[PDB]
RNA sequence: CCCC
RNA sequence: UCCCC
RNA sequence: UCCCC
């Protein structure tokens, strides 16, 4: 908690000189690095390296009743572990705060921009659909896990594979996935900001934005989070920026 | 569901930039230092502020400034299907970023290893429910006297039919392509910063744009009747004395 | 209109002098609270419509007894007279013996008791305490014995349990649910 | 530390009660005004707010199809729910339902049940299969004392006013829920041998001990606590039984609102 | 079932005022510092006391008494349909009661910063229940020596066919009008006040009236069982002081 | 604080160990007195009470027809669970199951499961749809040391006298619980380089560490488990996997209601 | 579906002999930040380990004065079963983390920091049969990357029964169908096999299969052992190498 | 090949003494830690691949201060500098008045206030500290009022927004996010 | 539940 | 077993 | 999974 604030000293001096303490540009994403199909008997599977964080998100597949109110869909749900093993930070409880955040987050840009085809996931309507388990489980925690995370969890739906004939429900087929939701999170100090933030960079504190686009570069999810006032223009500019980041990211998807 | 503007008409009869019939009322506890009762549509709720008070145990003491807490809870009795009681994930979320947005703005630093505790039951639940809560927070925090920088005001725009339109309804939430609450720093009068921001849906960049100027408009509207809320408060207490 | 909501601007640093209620940034004044902007000798304050109380050398104040030194009695200052809502700077207040009664007290143990409450004048920052005055002192003690309520017997008091007897500081409010 | 107003708080309702007084000039058999709202939660089934003095509760019904419970098919469900909630009290605590809120709405509970006042029989869809569920929850809004009576009051009040949704459940026409009796609660502060029938929180400074009768509307005892760490004086019972009885009678009329 | 009562016998041949059989034995456990075992009817309890003992955690203290604490729980199998264990708002609300029934009676003045604990065990559960775990409690107290103002005793009373009965079996309880649980202090061999009361059902005035009668009866009885159990425990502890002596 | 007592009481045991002798004066592959008594709970379908010295513990059975496991439609179904409650022991506290608690239901459970103590397939009812479950509930009474052995013996004793409920539940005549096989658990305190068969509780001030050996009717071992922070000298262990086979047997023995 | 044979032409159903381990693989050093941490594979079994200490008061009343404590907690990934587990511990993963506990209480020299924690967390991201087994190796590995003073090493392996012969190290196929299994740990000090730190069973086996398995797993346990030792051994050229790369 | 594992046999206690990553037991040396065996002078050694920090006498320290006495003030050492595992003696250490600037301060709350940062060298056994040299003393300063961090404008400090001053003990490194 |  | 409320 | 046990 101490060398936390000196290291935050550190990282406003070199905000005063307009530059990031490992001299990336303030509109700069770490290494990027995907690697699908880790997890072998997960129907899909991905890990995510950005910098020094890592993060592995596995897909499971089972058929179950559908929820009442929509009896003609499949179901995705996700979930999140920032388990104590990321750092000597995370807890050993139940699914805390940021946790329960930093899935939702995720959800929310695969479920908004309809990455899956929730109507081809039904096998008897209003009996009978598939539900897709996504699990995210941190490995190790140095900045912007949720970026990582989002970016795993679509590499690993891009190559799942649906568990027909385990079920004896037909073939196998792969899962259809039709868009690439990536998000962007940049860490906000002041009226300056700075696109994917390191963990070292969170010393001056937990102030943050995040926007999530499609395919086509639509908005399709956004959470500001943290306490402080953001600034209507630095919004403005964050935002062509974050789709600008978005694009970038997705591409290494080809 | 078939269509959701009909003729530049909502369902409601409302227009694209109308909100609902709000309404609020300072002072309506006696038990809590602050508070504010407050309909917003047919979303029925109510704050309440406790604090600055000792926080209990002590493993929650900060020695420089104060902590804020703030819990969004709804009652099993204000969705149409009876919710089972207790924290939830859309709660547990809601709460989060009910908490940072007054953070950015309660002079927490006035009052080192003290609470300010914030509850926001809705008392009944429509489209917008923790925007409806945002504000009368916002009040009860005046009610209750702590000191801010300025008022928080909320409201979400959504997009309907190909349109932006400002306090949604149920069924545009339901069937529409966007949603995205807001919350709003008020300093000498106006609209100064964002305390709140969150969107689900699709939308393009210059929707997003377009519809923060849209809640804005609907936000500055919403801030007055909380001004007025708070004034008949002032005469009220000046009339108390007057006893 | 004098009211003020809180963002309210109010001036330039530099018009007038930050008061209570009012804050400084960027330069500027702006209101804290609700309420009436009041500006006298270019001092700007808001009185706000629920002002939160704060201990000074003066107030009157009740608390609880929750340690004995030996010419000390540490004391839980809860509450400031003529305001219901909690002080901002509730803590642990002291109460020396020479603030006791101005006479001799030996033993703060012949005046204050663990978990007497009590009625003092505030005489010094952080919270010190006198009970000097007649108006000031215990409220409510419990007997060492059998934690009876004690009751005033006189100018003593008796547990009317046990029969035991003990002597304080008694406030001349003692029993009477004020203070 | 809170402790402290309360304890002297205490000494002067003790004070008062030694020269047979109560601190706000009511007589001990005395209830606050009571005031009783209809349908102030629309969306619900049936809904009722209740101001007993300063203290305020509300209490939805919720209504919806639902298995039997295998002991008792032929049976409607009815499920009691009461969240004292942060919002009412400095000391409410966020969380999962204290002993307090067990107890509160176990009594609530206990009057709509052993007198009967819903007809449940009349509440079955299928034999064994489906049955009406009626979810009553008690919201407490400002805590200043009784927060039990007022919630009995608003239950009983809230089913009164329930509309049976059956028209979205497709079970047909909507109609009126058929109450078919008024449980009314009345809790008094028992203090030594003297009782203060509903006690405000200020009195509730002396202790949290006391006596609580429920009759239904031909003044039969349906449901009786007694609660809290004291010894209850027999005769003191008697006389209380009656009194209590009596105050019921006084309550009860406030539903023909006329 | 048909009717409970048949000229004037209950379903199992008891008179509207009469006890079903009753056991109580002092001194069962010996990891605990007092202890009873008793049978009421068809229920089978076990009730252990442990303290005055520190108090954990060290905030839960009280600084001018003891503090109690009172457990009741049913085991899984003591029941007609196994009960999935942990406590649901029934026993929640019986064990505080219970507390409060014995806050009233222990002499905690006596052990400032201290816990008194209670732990009760349905063993075997038929209709009431609470009734026979404050009855073993109470006797329990008294074995582990814990200073007291004096017994507390508990039976309840219900009402069948119009008619009120002492103690309640299992088919009294379902298909009755009412059940209402006492406990009283008794002191000077005598029923001083009421520790616990509560009911459920529908009775007139004057049958509540006649309840606490009927109620005060049978806790007369079942006080000459509680003493007679301490008494063979008095009786136990004094031969072996003379089997060391032998 | 409670550690000053034990501490001083681990020196006296370790005192005698060093001297070649038990507290009591028992061998060290010696049990104390057992008693088994069945039936000790009518409304349950099966129980028992065992004695083990001072050790007490009750166990109860409960059967009711209910879901097959989709990995096993063709077999009923057998959950153990404990409750080490503050009854027995001031050490005890109240909750969920304890750690301690999850691993003695689960030994108990592993010797009756992997012994094929009870023929599962013999409790099918119609396969994927009805079959019969077995509660096994293990209730703690008195704790002066290994309660595991005891309840092992509870466990096995209770399920030998069950009766399955066919007729409450309309599935015909009830009848007695195939129960084909007998297994006895062994659990010996380890303190460096001996071996102490079923330690006291006293025996237990010296640490928790202990090695339990269950065998069926054959004496294959059929479960064991090794507790506690401690290291296990392979010698030791063969010794004394000898020692408990052979103790098994013995107390196999007294089943023959002997 | 159950195989019928398991045993074929004294072949398994994956090809190896009753003496043979599965594939392994043991790295050192994988988290930025843990103080020590090691990825392990053992046949199908992925896990990860973690170690924080000595560290912490902590919380508070926990702290034992005279020594430090240990934490172990064994997790699986919701994903690293066939079919997807609720996350959260169960009664199986609360045993495994108290006798894998205890198996490192017995050989941490924990009087060393009184008054601290040391955390051991190990995290199950792919399963197969003896995942507590390639657990502990992968802590122990982690508590020597952490450099965490210790009597020596921990080992750990299972023997299974499969067609009425021992095998050692089992297969998910073998551990389902088979007749026992039986994993254990040593400590390994002089190179040797020197003590029994974790032993449990379950299944049906004669007191001569319990002393044989006993005999097969110390077999495969020094195998493994070698393993992490030069799993430990690469990491120590690594620091080396890493220091100079400053100084150069 | 001087590398160790944990558990390896080193020799006999009597050839050759214990030193720090070995252990003894049943006459024997073993390493307790994996990594270069060391025998200088009899004495046996294993630098271990992960030391494990001990702050000794002289380390240099970095603390912040959690309570102010009269002369003896309370700085919670949190690290040793040059190594970022945490240290295993972690805890309280006392700086005396004398050893703060070689000069005199009476008030020794006029080098260091609370929860300031602070940079030390450690002098005497429990964590005795000092900062009589030009590069320790306070690193990072809050104000008493606005608890605003305070910038540093050659040799004194100032609140940025509330413009009131405060003077200590300033380490040459004060603002630098180094120590 | 047990195995994972 | 989600997501909106 | 309410109410009784
Ligand atoms: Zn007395
Ligand atoms: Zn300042």
């Amino acid at each position: 908690d101490i060398l936390v604030d000196i290291k935050r000293d550190y990282v406003l001096s070199k905000l005063r000189d307009n530059e990031r303490i490992d001299g990336r540009g303030f509109d700069e994403f770490r290494k990027v690095e995907i690697i699908p199909n880790v997890i072998e008997k997960a129907e899909g599977s991905a890990l995510v390296k950005l910098g020094d964080t890592q993060v592995v998100v596995g897909v499971k597949m089972q058929p179950g009743e559908p929820y009442p109110d929509t009896p003609d869909r499949g179901v995705i749900i996700v979930n999140a572990e920032l388990v104590p093993l990321a750092s000597p930070t995370f807890e050993p409880g139940p699914p805390d705060e940021n946790s329960i955040e930093l899935a939702r987050v995720v959800d929310r840009g695969i479920r908004e921009s309809e990455a899956v085809d929730l109507s081809k996931l039904v096998i008897e309507e209003g009996e009978k659909v598939w539900i897709v388990f996504v699990d995210i489980h941190a490995l190790d925690d140095d900045g912007n896990l949720l970026d990582a995370s989002a970016l795993a969890a679509i590499a690993a739906l891009m190559n799942t594979k649906v568990p027909a004939e385990r079920f004896d429900l037909g073939e196998d087929y792969l899962l259809p996935v039709r868009d690439l939701p990536v998000s962007v999170t940049s860490l906000i100090v002041g009226n300056k900001y700075l696109v994917d933030p390191s963990r070292e960079e969170m010393s001056v504190g937990d102030t943050t934005l995040t926007i999530t686009t499609d395919k086509d570069d639509n908005v399709v999810a956004m959470q500001k989070s943290g306490g402080y006032l953001l600034d209507e223009k630095l919004f403005d500019e964050l935002l062509d920026v974050s789709i600008n980041c978005a694009r970038k990211l997705r591409e290494k998807f080809k | 569901p078939e269509k959701l503007i009909v003729d530049g008409l909502r369902l409601d009869g409302r227009k694209f930039d109308e909100l609902r019939p709000i309404k609020i009322e300072a002072s309506v506890l006696k038990r809590a230092d602050g508070s504010c009762y407050l309909e917003m549509g047919k979303n029925k709720v109510i704050a309440a502020v406790f604090g600055p008070r000792e926080v209990h145990p002590e493993h929650l003491q900060d020695p420089s400034k104060a902590i804020i807490r703030y819990r969004y809870n709804m009652a099993p009795f204000s969705v149409e299907e009876r919710k089972r009681p207790g924290p939830d994930r859309r709660s547990i979320e809601i709460s989060k970023v009910s908490k940072e947005a007054f953070e950015a703005v309660i002079m927490k630093e006035l009052f080192p290893r003290s609470a300010i505790d914030i509850f926001v039951e809705v008392l009944q639940a429509d489209a917008g429910s923790r925007t409806a809560c945002l504000n009368a927070a916002s009040v009860a925090l005046v009610d209750a006297g702590v000191p801010m920088k300025g008022m928080i005001t909320s409201v979400a725009v959504g997009k309907a039919d190909g349109q932006l339109v400002l306090d949604p309804m149920k069924e545009e939430d339901n069937f529409g392509e966007a949603d995205m609450p807001f919350a709003f720093l008020i300093r000498n009068g106006k609209i100064e910063s964002i305390a709140l921001l969150q969107m689900d849906g699709r939308m393009t960049r210059d929707e997003v744009k377009q519809a923060i100027e849209l809640a804005k408009k609907g936000a500055l509207q919403i801030y007055e009747m909380q001004r007025e809320a708070i004034l008949r408060r002032y005469i009220e207490v000046g009339e108390e004395m007057d006893e | 209109m004098r009211f003020v909501m809180p963002g309210d601007r109010i001036g330039s640093a530099e018009e007038y002098v930050k008061g209570e209620g009012v804050y400084e940034e960027g330069g500027e004044l702006f209101a804290a609270v609700a309420g009436k902007l009041i500006i006298k000798d270019r001092v700007a304050k808001v009185e706000s419509i629920s002002p939160i109380p704060e201990i000074v050398k003066g107030d009157v104040v009740l608390g609880r007894v929750v340690d004995l030194r030996n010419s000390i009695a540490l004391i839980e200052v809860s509450s400031k007279k003529g305001e219901n809502r909690g002080p901002s700077n509730r803590g642990i207040g002291i109460l020396h013996v020479s603030n006791v009664d101005e006479g001799y007290v030996k033993e703060i143990s012949e005046a204050v008791g663990y978990l007497d409450i009590l009625k003092a004048r505030v005489i010094g920052d952080n919270l010190r305490l006198s009970t000097k005055e007649e108006e000031m002192g215990v409220l409510r003690a419990l007997c060492s014995n059998c934690k009876t309520e004690m009751v005033r017997e006189g100018d003593i008091l008796k547990c009317p349990e046990c029969g035991r007897v003990e002597k304080r500081k008694i406030s001349t409010d003692y029993g009477k649910g004020e203070w």
